[PDB]
């Protein structure tokens, strides 16, 4: 076998419309997380 | 003498540890002239020279700690 | 009425940890009780020697400790 | 069938190429949660008093230590260290694969579980609270009742005994798969950088294990180890912790000398200056940054002589890291300057700001100085100013410059430069005003501080807030440059010389450059070398 | 570290205050177990040269 | 060739071989049984037992720390508890 | 003393090791302002004229250093020497031990602070001790300063002496004073010897720095000093 | 006896990875990966268990 990579290794598709938001709700999810880690702690106060 | 060994027996640590230095050296010197005689293989030689004569000067050490005197 | 006196300049330890004094003052205080007498002046200075710098509050743990006998000194 | 093609492709293989892009993602992924705790941090602290909280220290800590280990040990460690050496290591020696592929396969993925269960950790009735240097009486089970500092405790253990077997196959792979003709003394400087860190990494890290182990177990067994009515010492427990803090943070940051040693040249087409004294001093530097260990200590009230044994040697770390300085400076000077290019920018940025920081560490390497400075906003004013300045500027550097490489794609220069400015501004007025707020004489780790100090507080905090914004066009060029199929060519970075004609340099002149990685196409191939290139001996 | 200074609760002596008296003698079991640990080195040793000879 | 090297290589260590058979079937069993004659010794010589002591300065404030249950049994007991030499 | 808005120096104190503290603290300063002028102003240089659009020819051929990495090695370590031969007789000053006067013990457990007064034991059989708690914010005096008072004040007399005892009996806390630039480890088990000299008559402010849990921010520490016949009657009080 | 050379032949003969290249080796996998899949269901019970304050009886 000897393929010639076509200089795209991105561990998933992406393209304009659809992956959009995915990737920003992917983003915004990792973001907002330290949220709820802070609202739990302040849950039954 | 009666006061050399004093001495001897005072300070079994330092020099124990001086011993242990003098027969790594020889050994290291003495091994480390033979053809069919890798580094490791000397060194295990070596290694198990000091282990020998370390286990004679704990045996006798332990025998003329008995002297306290 | 009241004057400065205290510990001196131990010269047995001179550097900041100085922890041991305490222990020492205190085995030392008891060893000089022990033998002489009571009423002896010397070592009444001996007895401010672990109150004015220890914290007096493990004093307490050391006297219930060492009233049941289980205090680990030669004397 | 692709799937299966899919999954050989990423989890069942053991290439190298394919799993440093996954030690970016996670260092990313890592970071940016941190990022995130940094900036409610320093929004909790931009006015006196409880604030967005109820008063609740606990959380604060909790929010501390969780920044604190998780930026340190997920962000820059696993995404620097290893991530731009694997990857890249192989290509500059002049061998086709790592020398243990199972083991570097094995080494990434001890660092997903080791997340999960450090927020797990954190998501407890209490969580952590003795901070990024937790102390045994506070995590004593006197104070925390539960499964929280123990799942940390374990954390640091398993990512430390991961990152030490992910660099025993590195050293042996740089040892002795190198090219015929290429000697030790002639290896390029950033593997000789890599293989420093390694050594003192594998060296050093197993005393944390041991010391980490004893220490929990006195949660579980009631051992008496470092109990004050035990017989326990806890000055004991500092000195075998920083037996590993002080060299950790130079380990972390020689990968950013290496990275700016080649940064410099190939975007400024001049030979390095002094490489063989610039190599030695690194040399010395590693030596010599492991008999000094005690500059932690210094108001914990140890003796005199030995306060005076370490600290005198505080001082001539300085004078290696300044003749490096001054010798990437008298190379920067005399070669053309592309001062417009990103690499160009963060490498140029990285001096000056790791010069003010290392001056800022000389300040208070005195015991004498030390009583002014010793855990107050000063001292985390200097780590953080010479950490996110250094080894933060590497990284970005270091992925400016090889991202092509990785993948094969261009990137926005527009909106990097715009981030880079946005960034570097942000950062430099983050971490301003607290030096005065600790030359002031006021303590760290404090929720709440005394009314005299609001402005400087006020000033950081936009800044904290500019740097969010900064992160924000990171990702935006990141997704930008992904989907933006944008070609490069063999070696974007050669450029014809002043007496190159137009027709000679592109026929007789291509495939050419300083380093071995810009002469194969810009997407690697999976079997590369199979020919061992052969230098004069 | 724990040795060679010993906390001022531990009697100024690192051997424990009636506990010293129940450490493990030099002269014992453990002695006889590292004069088996020697010997079996030696055969080891034996073993591998005597492989070396096929 | 490779005839009087492999030949020369195997007559050393077969005479190291019968050297070390030597070593470990002429000094090493003399001691062996000497060692193992001393430990019997002095595992006999103390077959008095009396190991039961109390009311002798007991405790000394630093034995058996209890701060975490102990996981086996109801929680006062380890893995290699003893009857007669683990007290209380 | 006390912190101010918009600070720029360290404070104005009144303690004899303090003072030559800010003096090798303005020494070394003026040590390092030179450098770090020096290397911004070569960096900014070194860059702003040389590039590409001005300087199309790099002089590629110059990787040797024949008398500049000597002067590399030996001027930066002549700064070095000259900057550690003061803090070195500084602290070879310090390390010594004055003539003892009398002694006070700051031990602390968790949240509030202890402090003792020993020496003066006599046939009264009262040796003198207290508590100094946090101020709660509602009960604070009109103009008061908040997070940095206490209801029972520690009171030192002026012009004395103190060989100060350090000890705790909980996890580790400090104690510290920036006026007068002493400070040490409140480590259980283990007792911290360190002395004070107050040359004024005036409160001094302070607080813990080592974290321990919750509440690590939450006691404050006050030394004032006071006159002889004001020590006299505060120490008749009680 | 000496059969090493006869089952190195053998098993040379088959392209598959040196994982399954033993026939009989997929075998104990299989229920293995069923037997780990079960270990994480039990664990994600555990660990939500353990977060959440909480003793079953
Ligand atoms: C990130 C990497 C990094 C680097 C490179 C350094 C560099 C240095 N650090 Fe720092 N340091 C940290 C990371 C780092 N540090 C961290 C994380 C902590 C806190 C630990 C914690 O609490 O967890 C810390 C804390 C710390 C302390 C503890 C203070 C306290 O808390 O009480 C001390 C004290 O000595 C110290 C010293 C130094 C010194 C002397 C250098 C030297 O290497 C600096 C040398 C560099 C220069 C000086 C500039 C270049 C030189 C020249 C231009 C030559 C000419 C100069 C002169 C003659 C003036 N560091
Ligand atoms: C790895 C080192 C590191 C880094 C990078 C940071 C980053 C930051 N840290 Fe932190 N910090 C520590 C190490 C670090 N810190 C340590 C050891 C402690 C002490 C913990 C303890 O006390 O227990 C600490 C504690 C600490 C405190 C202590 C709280 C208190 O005492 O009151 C504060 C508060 O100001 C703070 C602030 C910040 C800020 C604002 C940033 C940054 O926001 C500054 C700007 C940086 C960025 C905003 C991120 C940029 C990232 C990218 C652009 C993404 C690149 C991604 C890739 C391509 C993979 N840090
Ligand atoms: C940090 C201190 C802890 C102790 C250090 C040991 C760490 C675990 C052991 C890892 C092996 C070390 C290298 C051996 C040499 C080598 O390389 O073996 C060779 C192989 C890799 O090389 P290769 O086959 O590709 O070579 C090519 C041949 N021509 O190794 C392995 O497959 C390792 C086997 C997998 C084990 C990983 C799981 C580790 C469990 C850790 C928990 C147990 C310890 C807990 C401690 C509290
Ligand atoms: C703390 C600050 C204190 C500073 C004190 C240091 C004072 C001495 C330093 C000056 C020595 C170098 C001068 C060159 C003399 C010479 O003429 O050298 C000879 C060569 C000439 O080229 P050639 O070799 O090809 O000649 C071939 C003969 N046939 O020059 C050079 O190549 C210069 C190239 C490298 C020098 C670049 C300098 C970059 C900055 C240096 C440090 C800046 C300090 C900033 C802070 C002040
Ligand atoms: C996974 C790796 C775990 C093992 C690591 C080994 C590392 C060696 C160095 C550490 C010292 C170990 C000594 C204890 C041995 C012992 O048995 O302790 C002694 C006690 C009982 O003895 P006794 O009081 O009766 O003795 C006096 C005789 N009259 O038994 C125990 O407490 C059992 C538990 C000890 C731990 C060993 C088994 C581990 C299982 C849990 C794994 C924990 C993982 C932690 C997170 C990774
Ligand atoms: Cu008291 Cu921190
Ligand atoms: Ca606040
Ligand atoms: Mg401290």
């Amino acid at each position: 076998s000897a393929p010639k990579p076509g200089s795209t290794i991105p561990f998933y598709i992406n393209k304009k419309p659809l992956p959009t938001l995915l990737y920003f709700g992917t983003f915004g999810v990792i973001f907002s997380i330290p949220f709820i880690v802070v609202k739990y702690h302040n849950r039954n106060l | 003498n009666q006061r050399a060994l004093y001495y001897f027996n005072e300070h079994k640590w330092p020099i124990i540890l001086g011993t242990w230095a003098s027969t790594m050296g020889l050994s290291l010197y003495a091994a480390s002239r033979n053809r069919y005689d890798t580094a490791p293989q000397k060194l295990i030689q070596a290694r198990m020279y000091a282990q020998g004569v370390t286990v004679v000067v704990l045996l006798g050490s332990v025998y003329l700690s008995t002297l306290a005197n | 009425q009241f004057t400065f006196g205290t510990v001196g300049f131990d010269a047995r330890f001179p550097n900041t940890n100085q922890t041991k004094h305490c222990f020492q003052s205190y085995i030392d205080y008891f060893r000089c009780i022990k033998a002489k007498g009571e009423d002896f002046v010397p070592c009444k200075q001996f007895w401010h020697a672990y109150q004015s710098l220890c914290p007096m509050e493990w004093v307490e743990r050391w006297d219930e400790q060492r009233e049941n006998g289980t205090f680990p000194a030669p004397i | 069938n692709s799937w299966w093609t899919y999954v050989n492709r990423w989890i069942f293989s053991t290439n190298a190429k394919d799993i440093a892009i996954l030690y970016l993602l996670f260092g990313l992924v890592s970071g940016i949660i941190g990022s995130v705790f940094s900036f409610i941090i320093r929004m909790e602290l931009s006015a006196p008093g409880s604030q967005f909280l109820s008063g609740n220290g606990q959380l604060y800590n909790v929010a501390i230590s969780a920044h604190g280990i998780l930026m340190i040990f997920f962000f820059i460690i696993p995404a620097l260290f290893g991530a731009f050496g694997n990857y890249l290591v192989p290509l500059m020696i002049g061998a086709p694969d790592v020398a243990y592929p199972r083991v570097n396969n094995f080494t990434f993925w001890l660092l997903p579980p080791a997340l999960m269960l450090l927020l797990i950790s954190a998501l407890t009735e209490e969580g952590p609270g003795g901070g990024w240097t937790v102390y045994p009486p506070l995590s004593s089970i006197t104070s925390h009742s539960g499964p929280a500092i123990d799942l940390a405790i374990l954390s640091l253990q398993l990512t430390g005994i991961s990152s030490t077997l992910g660099s025993v196959n590195l050293i042996a792979t740089m040892i002795n798969m190198r090219a015929p003709g290429l000697s030790l003394y002639q290896m390029p400087l950033f593997a000789w950088a890599i293989m420093i860190t390694s050594i003192l990494l594998l060296l050093t890290l197993p005393v944390l294990a041991g010391g980490l182990f004893m220490l929990f177990s006195d949660r579980n067994l009631n051992t008496s180890f470092y109990a004050p009515e035990g017989g326990g010492d806890p000055v004991l427990y500092q000195h075998l912790f920083w037996f590993f803090g002080h060299p950790e943070v130079y380990i972390l940051i020689m990968p950013a000398f290496g990275v700016v040693s080649h940064i410099i040249p190939s975007l400024a087409h001049k030979p390095i200056f002094g490489k063989e004294g610039m190599l030695w001093a690194m040399l010395s530097i590693a030596l010599l940054g492991l008999m000094v260990w005690s500059h932690h200590l210094f108001t914990v009230g140890l003796d005199v002589d030995t306060r005076a044994y370490f600290s005198a040697a505080t001082m001539v770390i300085a004078i290696p890291t300044g003749i490096k300085i001054f010798s990437w400076l008298a190379t920067l000077t005399g070669g053309a300057i592309q001062w417009s290019r990103v690499p160009m920018l963060y490498a140029i940025g990285f001096l000056i700001l790791f010069t003010i920081g290392g001056l800022t560490g000389v300040i208070l390497s005195n015991s004498v100085l030390d009583i002014a400075f010793h855990d107050t906003y000063f001292v985390v004013a200097h780590f953080h100013y010479v950490l996110s300045m250094g080894a933060l500027f590497g990284l970005c550097g270091a992925y400016y410059y090889w991202s092509p490489k990785m993948f094969g794609l261009m990137y926005n220069e527009t909106l990097a430069s715009i981030q880079f400015w946005i960034l570097f501004i942000g950062v430099n007025i983050v971490f301003g005003p607290q030096h005065f707020l600790g030359l002031n004489g006021m303590p760290r780790r404090i929720p709440d501080y005394p009314e005299a100090f609001v402005g400087w507080n006020f000033v950081s905090s936009i800044g904290s807030v500019i740097s969010i914004l900064s992160l924000f066009l990171f990702m935006y060029v990141m997704y930008d440059q992904f989907t933006s199929n944008r070609v490069v060519k063999t070696n974007p970075y050669l450029i014809p010389s002043y007496f190159d004609d137009n027709v000679i340099f592109v026929n007789e002149k291509l495939g050419v450059a300083q380093s071995i990685e810009w002469l194969l196409h810009s997407p690697v191939h999976e079997h590369a070398f199979n020919t061992l290139p052969t230098k004069s001996i | 570290h724990s040795s060679l200074s010993p906390t001022f609760e531990l009697g100024a002596v690192w051997p424990p205050v009636g506990i010293a008296d129940k450490t493990i003698d030099p002269l014992e079991v453990p002695l006889l177990n590292t004069v088996i640990l020697l010997t079996s080195g030696a055969s080891l040793t034996y073993a591998h040269y005597s492989l070396i000879a096929r | 060739n490779w005839l009087e090297e492999v030949q020369a290589e195997e007559e050393h260590a077969k005479r190291s071989s019968e050297f070390w058979k030597k070593v470990t079937y002429y000094i090493g069993g003399p001691a062996l049984i000497l060692a193992s004659a001393n430990a019997y010794y002095i595992y006999c010589k103390h077959q008095e037992h009396a190991k039961h002591v109390e009311d002798t300065d007991p405790g000394y404030s630093f034995e058996n720390l209890r701060f975490k249950k102990y996981p086996w049994g109801d929680g006062s007991k380890t893995l290699f508890w003893n009857d007669k030499v683990n007290h209380l | 003393d006390a912190p101010s808005s918009w600070a720029l120096y360290f404070q104005d104190g009144a303690s004899p090791s303090y003072l030559g503290v800010t003096h090798l603290n303005d020494y070394l300063m003026f040590y390092l302002t030179f450098i770090f002028i020096g290397v911004i102003y070569a960096i900014c240089k070194a860059v702003i004229e040389y590039n590409y659009n001005s300087h199309p020819i790099a002089a590629k051929y110059t990787t040797h250093g024949s008398i500049v990495e000597f002067i590399w090695t030996l001027i930066p370590a002549l700064i070095l020497i000259l900057v550690a031969l003061p803090s070195f007789k500084l602290l070879y000053l310090l390390d010594e031990v004055q003539k003892p006067s009398m002694t006070v013990k700051a031990i602390g457990r968790q949240w509030f602070w202890t402090y003792e007064l020993n020496d003066f034991v006599t046939n009264e059989n009262e040796p003198v001790s207290f508590d100094s708690y946090m101020v709660p914010e509602e009960d604070l005096e009109e103009g008061s300063l908040r997070q940095l008072e206490v209801d029972n004040r520690l009171v030192l007399p002026i012009d004395t002496r103190i060989r100060l005892i350090l000890t705790s009996g909980d996890v580790i806390h400090s104690w510290a004073v920036p006026s007068l630039g002493i400070k040490c480890d409140c480590i259980p088990g283990r007792l911290n010897q360190v002395s004070l000299s107050i040359d004024r008559e005036g409160l001094f402010y302070g607080q813990c720095s080592e974290l321990c849990g919750v509440l690590h921010s939450s006691m404050p520490i006050v030394v004032q000093g006071v006159s002889l016949e004001d020590f006299l009657a505060w120490l008749e009080e009680n | 006896k000496n059969t090493i050379v006869q089952q190195q032949r053998f098993l040379q003969s088959i392209h598959k990875p040196t994982y399954l290249q033993r026939p009989g080796s997929f075998a104990l996998v299989y229920p293995y990966y069923a037997v780990m899949a079960g270990l994480g269901l039990y664990s994600l019970y555990a660990s939500g268990r353990v977060i959440f304050g909480k003793k079953d009886a």
